[PDB]
RNA sequence: CCUUCUCAAACAUUCUGUUUGGUAGUGAGUGAUACUCUUUGGAGUUAACUUGAAAUUGCCUUAAA
């Protein structure tokens, strides 16, 4: 049996969760969307997990763009066997839109000590 | 030792330890006479093989003295000594000393767009390269070696050779 | 000035140590910094004057070592009208105008191809603020892959004699650097080869200076790739 | 029989710019843009120094 | 009953994959009658009074395609379905299997020949291209090739 | 009546093309065949009887 | 249903229109304050200044088919430009001036001519009132002699006099003018009218050009076109 | 199926030298020792290298009909 849950790695750039929603919605009730960002940076790897309420149309929708050449690179859509689900997926964001000269000196002395290691 | 050389990057290997010297003796050993003719216009040491006039060879021979020769021709002329294709005979060059092989005594050692674009747009060059190619192909296969035979894919021969194409 | 005794002794010390291509023989020098350029992270690359023309031995080693880098020029449209190069004992390799960057290397693997063949990144200086969105990351990941700056233009204008003595001074002063927003900043000098000991130490010397008198300097080590720190200059003053 | 006036002028450009250096100009691929063998540019450039001196 | 080695065509490219075929194979399209003509002229008046890059084509013409075809010259193949006779391109993707070379059917011969200039065009190869060919390639063997693998069963 | 085919022979590719033809210098050669026409052309203008297409443009009247 | 493609463009051009849009506005509203210490530009200046002068602005279809952005189609609304091939005078200011390249990607500007604005006015008009939908045209001058001319604008030639030379009911004219829906270029569709629109679509990509930099000079062309 | 910020200012003007500002990037993944800060939470920085736009889970409609 193939789960709900839909892969779909070497995704076009730019290709947010909301166009996945918007264009699986077409095939009908999709229960989830996810992507794989980086905590570092908001761009995405390419590659993200959604889940669909029905696992017949999880395949179906699977069939239809098994190899749909998306401008960029085409679609590794692909279905996983019963479970695992979208389980942790976090929507990552860059941020919002936007006594010392002891230690300094101990330092210099302990590298001034240390060169000599050479 | 022997030096372990895939087909794939056998022309860059040889470039990079020719580049190692640019003027130490880097004698060099070819099975085929018509690979070193290629060759030589593959710089852009000199030519001296069997081939070409005698006189001629003789005089850059003595001007040298002061390579890219074949098996045949280095017989009795003569910091590196190295054979890359294969040799004429399994045990006459065991007779510094090294050895480039990988279809298989000492030691071993341990570790170019230009040429494919020009290949396909000079004539000469082309003819040339796939006359040594197949000069090449003919010493193999016509040469009564121990252990190696007709098995490997010319596939990666022909990128050794610097073609693209299967000829 | 800058203390003279401490370059002397390192360039002594550091020697017999380092006497693993680029750990024996890449020279550098390392500047500590108090932060820079706040909450901001423009990719200026900064150039210091240097008093000898290292770029010629530099070239001379990559000419008879395995790798042999080449200079690419980025230019524009209209400086496409063997002019560009007959007027300069200095030889430009490849020039590029940013139309073709922009659609024929679409494919990341010849960009990143193509980017690896270079190393002296020269581009115009009108061109160069568009050029990070062309080049991607890997470029800028690298100093000697980032495009650095010279000016070209003349009275809004293209003029090969502006472009010649600037690039021949870059050839024979200019030294390029990264400006991260951190306290460490890394020079490269060059390889072991270059020049003697008091010649060093006055190459060294300029370089210094001028980082001190550019920005509030923190300290300042004579270190080469993976070696250790020698202090050059303590400026906790400003502290 | 002679060389025609394009003709003509070309191979007088690459005496200008090799003169008698027919291996150099085997590689002008500046001027030699259809190859030609060392053998035919010497063919070629005899007879037009037959008229040119 | 067609036989296992009839109806390979008729089950051709998706519609998404042979737009984007069509696509790619207008930025190659020849030059034609009149266009060469003008350009002809022009160099003869520019000549007249006071050396270029190899020229890029695809390839259409059966006889010299197929003289491509064996010499593993062809990095792709496209073939029409409509063609009357079916014998000329029936060997046609056997031989381009046996090389090894990448082929895809159509549906359409006057569509396919449209992108040549020429009314018919039978079938059409490419020799030279930017980098979108490799992803086109890929996209016709996961899609006809290997999907589709079986064409030897069924009648 | 009703079996598969065997694709025996479609199963192994050749490596070598099934011909060694010579290349032929025109491959490497600009189109002699066009520089032929070309030439046509320019002894049909030296003849006068060809107008240069600046013509065509300035005699639009 | 729709294909995949266009909401991938969509997106693409959505993405940059906002990131222009966002760089624009924050590098305006530095140069407002006066610091012009870390940024591209200060000055501002036109090429083919904040001074008074009437333009004519002609709102054009594209780019593609971005979603409509908060802060241009919110100036659009302003100016009720949503229509396309739609036109408005406006009077340039330096507080108007960012709003230029706020809607530059949707609309062209340029300087009209006497005789062009009293062409357009004489020849199109629109009067939205008296239920009062009807589009009546400047048949006559009696609404604008009831109407309007509490000012002294009794008469179209009043209009046109205002509009040109600025006047102090340049604004409640304006209003009442309910801006002129122009004329599209092509007009048709089949065998002739797709070639001819194929033609003048190339000289769109060379006349309405946008660079997308920060510190763009102001776009202009001559309204003498149409 | 879509094209990326291809110069802004001052001295001086020698067919233009000097000074400043303007460059927020595809990710995946390896990695040779140091900088501080930041007050236990880890935050940014210093060489070099692989990549098929490869990849499995970090809390306005005449681009219409």
């Amino acid at each position: 049996e193939y789960s709900g849950i839909i892969y779909v790695s070497r995704l076009p750039h730019g290709f947010h969760e909301k166009e996945l929603s918007k264009y699986f919605a077409q095939f009908g009730d999709l229960k989830e969307v996810r992507l794989a960002r980086n905590k570092k940076t908001g761009n995405s790897r390419h590659y993200g997990f959604l889940e669909f309420v029905n696992k017949e149309d999880a395949m179906i929708a699977q069939e239809s763009m098994n190899n749909y050449l998306l401008m960029g690179h085409l679609l590794q859509v692909r279905v996983l066997p019963k479970g695992a689900k979208i389980e942790k997926l976090y929507k990552y964001k860059k941020r919002v839109l936007v006594q010392l000269k002891d230690n300094m000196k101990q330092k210099h002395e302990e590298r001034i000590k240390k060169l000599a290691k050479s | 030792g022997y030096v372990v050389c895939d087909s794939d990057k056998r022309f860059l290997l040889l470039f990079s330890f020719l580049k190692r010297n640019q003027k130490k003796k880097i004698i060099v050993f070819l099975s085929s006479c018509n690979s070193v003719k290629y060759y030589a216009e593959l710089l852009n040491v000199l030519e001296l093989h069997g081939k070409q006039k005698q006189q001629k060879r003789t005089n850059t021979f003595f001007e040298f003295c002061n390579l890219i020769c074949t098996d045949v021709a280095a017989r009795g002329l003569d910091d590196w000594i190295i054979q890359f294709d294969p040799p004429d005979d399994p045990r006459d060059y065991i007779h510094k000393s090294l050895m480039f092989l990988t279809p298989n005594p000492l030691n071993e050692y341990e570790f170019q767009s230009q040429l494919e674009k020009l290949i396909k747009s000079n004539y000469y060059l082309h003819q040339t390269a796939k006359d040594g190619y197949r000069s090449y192909l003919q010493a193999y296969a016509s040469h009564s070696l121990k252990t190696v035979y007709q098995i490997d894919k010319l596939d990666l021969a022909k990128v050794a050779k610097s073609y693209g194409f299967p000829v | 000035a800058i203390p003279r005794e401490r370059v002397i002794k390192a360039v002594n010390e550091l020697i017999k140590f380092t006497s693993e291509e680029l750990k024996k023989d890449l020279q550098l020098i390392v500047v500590n910094n108090k932060s820079f350029t706040g909450t901001s992270k423009s990719f200026k690359l900064k150039l210091l004057n240097v008093k000898h023309s290292f770029y010629k031995p530099w070239k001379e080693a990559s000419a008879t070592a395995v790798k042999d880098f080449k200079v690419l020029l980025i230019l524009k449209d209209s400086d496409i009208k063997d002019d560009l190069f007959d007027q300069l004992g200095i030889k430009v390799d490849e020039i590029i105008c940013g139309k073709d960057l922009k659609t024929v290397y679409k494919a990341y693997e010849a960009r990143n191809a193509f980017i690896s063949q270079f190393s002296l990144i020269l581009a115009d200086d009108s061109i160069v603020t568009s050029l990070p969105k062309l080049m991607g990351g890997k470029a800028y990941n690298k100093v000697e892959t980032t495009p650095i700056s010279i000016r070209t233009h003349a009275n809004k204008e293209f003029s090969l004699t502006t472009l010649t003595n600037n690039i021949k001074k870059v050839y024979m002063n200019q030294l390029p650097v990264k400006l991260p927003r951190g306290t460490t900043l890394n020079v490269h000098l060059g390889n072991l080869e270059w020049l003697r000991p008091e010649e060093f130490v006055d190459n060294v010397e300029l370089i210094s200076e001028q980082l001190i008198k550019a920005y509030q300097i923190r300290s300042i080590f004579i270190k080469t790739n993976r070696s250790p720190v020698l202090p050059l200059y303590y400026n906790q003053d400003v502290l | 029989r002679s060389q025609s006036e394009r003709e003509e002028e070309w191979l007088e450009k690459l005496y200008k710019k090799h003169g008698d250096d027919y291996k150099k100009m085997f590689f002008d691929k500046k001027l030699n843009i259809y190859q030609q063998s060392e053998g035919d540019l010497k063919r070629r450039l005899l007879r037009w120094k037959k008229r040119n001196g | 009953k067609v036989p296992p080695t009839i109806a390979q065509f008729q089950y051709t490219l998706d519609r998404n994959t042979a737009a984007e075929t069509f696509k790619l194979f207008n930025k190659y399209r020849p030059e034609t009658a009149a266009e060469k003509k003008e350009r002809l002229t022009k160099e003869a008046a520019a000549v007249a009074e006071g050396a270029s890059p190899k020229p890029y084509a695809v390839k259409y013409g059966l006889n010299h395609v197929v003289a491509l075809i064996e010499n593993k010259k062809a990095k792709l193949v496209l073939i029409a379905n409509d063609v009357d006779p079916i014998e000329l391109v029936v060997f046609l993707p056997a031989l381009c299997k046996k090389m090894g070379v990448p082929y895809a059917i159509v549906k359409g011969k006057a569509r396919l020949g449209t992108l040549v200039n020429q009314k018919t065009s039978a079938v059409a190869a490419l020799t030279e291209v930017e980098a979108a060919l490799a992803k086109l390639v890929s996209t016709i063997d996961a899609n006809f090739a290997d999907k589709y693998d079986e064409v030897k069963k069924h009648w | 009546p009703y079996e598969p085919l065997i694709d025996w022979f479609t199963r192994h590719e050749e490596v070598m093309p099934l011909t060694a033809v010579p290349e032929p210098k025109r491959r490497f050669v600009p189109s002699k065949n066009e520089a032929k026409r070309v030439m046509k052309i320019v002894r049909a203008i030296r003849e006068g009887r060809i107008i240069p297409p600046k013509k065509l443009k300035e005699m639009k009247e | 249903f729709v294909r995949a493609e266009s909401i991938v463009a969509k997106t693409l051009a959505t993405s940059r229109e906002k990131e222009r849009i966002k760089r624009v506005s924050i590098l305006e509203d530095k140069k407002a304050k006066n610091e012009t210490q870390h940024i591209a530009s200060g000055k501002d200046f036109i090429l083919k200044d904040g001074k008074p002068a009437l333009l004519f602005i002609v709102r054009v279809r594209g780019p593609l088919a971005v979603n409509i952005p908060n802060k241009a189609f919110k100036i659009l609304s302003l100016l009720r430009l949503v229509e396309t091939n739609t036109g408005v005078f406006v009077k340039l200011t330096k507080n108007v001036y960012p709003l230029l390249k706020v809607i530059a990607p949707y609309v062209v500007i340029g300087k009209p001519s006497l005789s062009s604005i009293r062409s357009l006015i004489q020849k199109r008009g629109r009067i939205i009132y008296k239920a009062e939908p009807h589009e009546i045209v400047l048949n006559d001058n009696n609404i604008v002699e009831e109407q309007l001319g509490d000012h002294g604008i009794i008469c179209v030639e009043d209009i046109i006099h205002e509009i040109a030379t600025m006047g102090e009911s340049f604004s409640v004219c304006n209003f009442f003018l309910q801006p002129f829906k122009l004329n599209r270029e092509v007009s048709g569709f089949g065998s002739l009218n797709r070639l001819r629109k194929i033609k003048q679509r190339e000289a769109e990509s060379r006349t309405r050009q946008f660079s997308n930099a920060a510190t763009a000079p102001v776009i202009e062309v001559d309204i003498d076109s149409l």
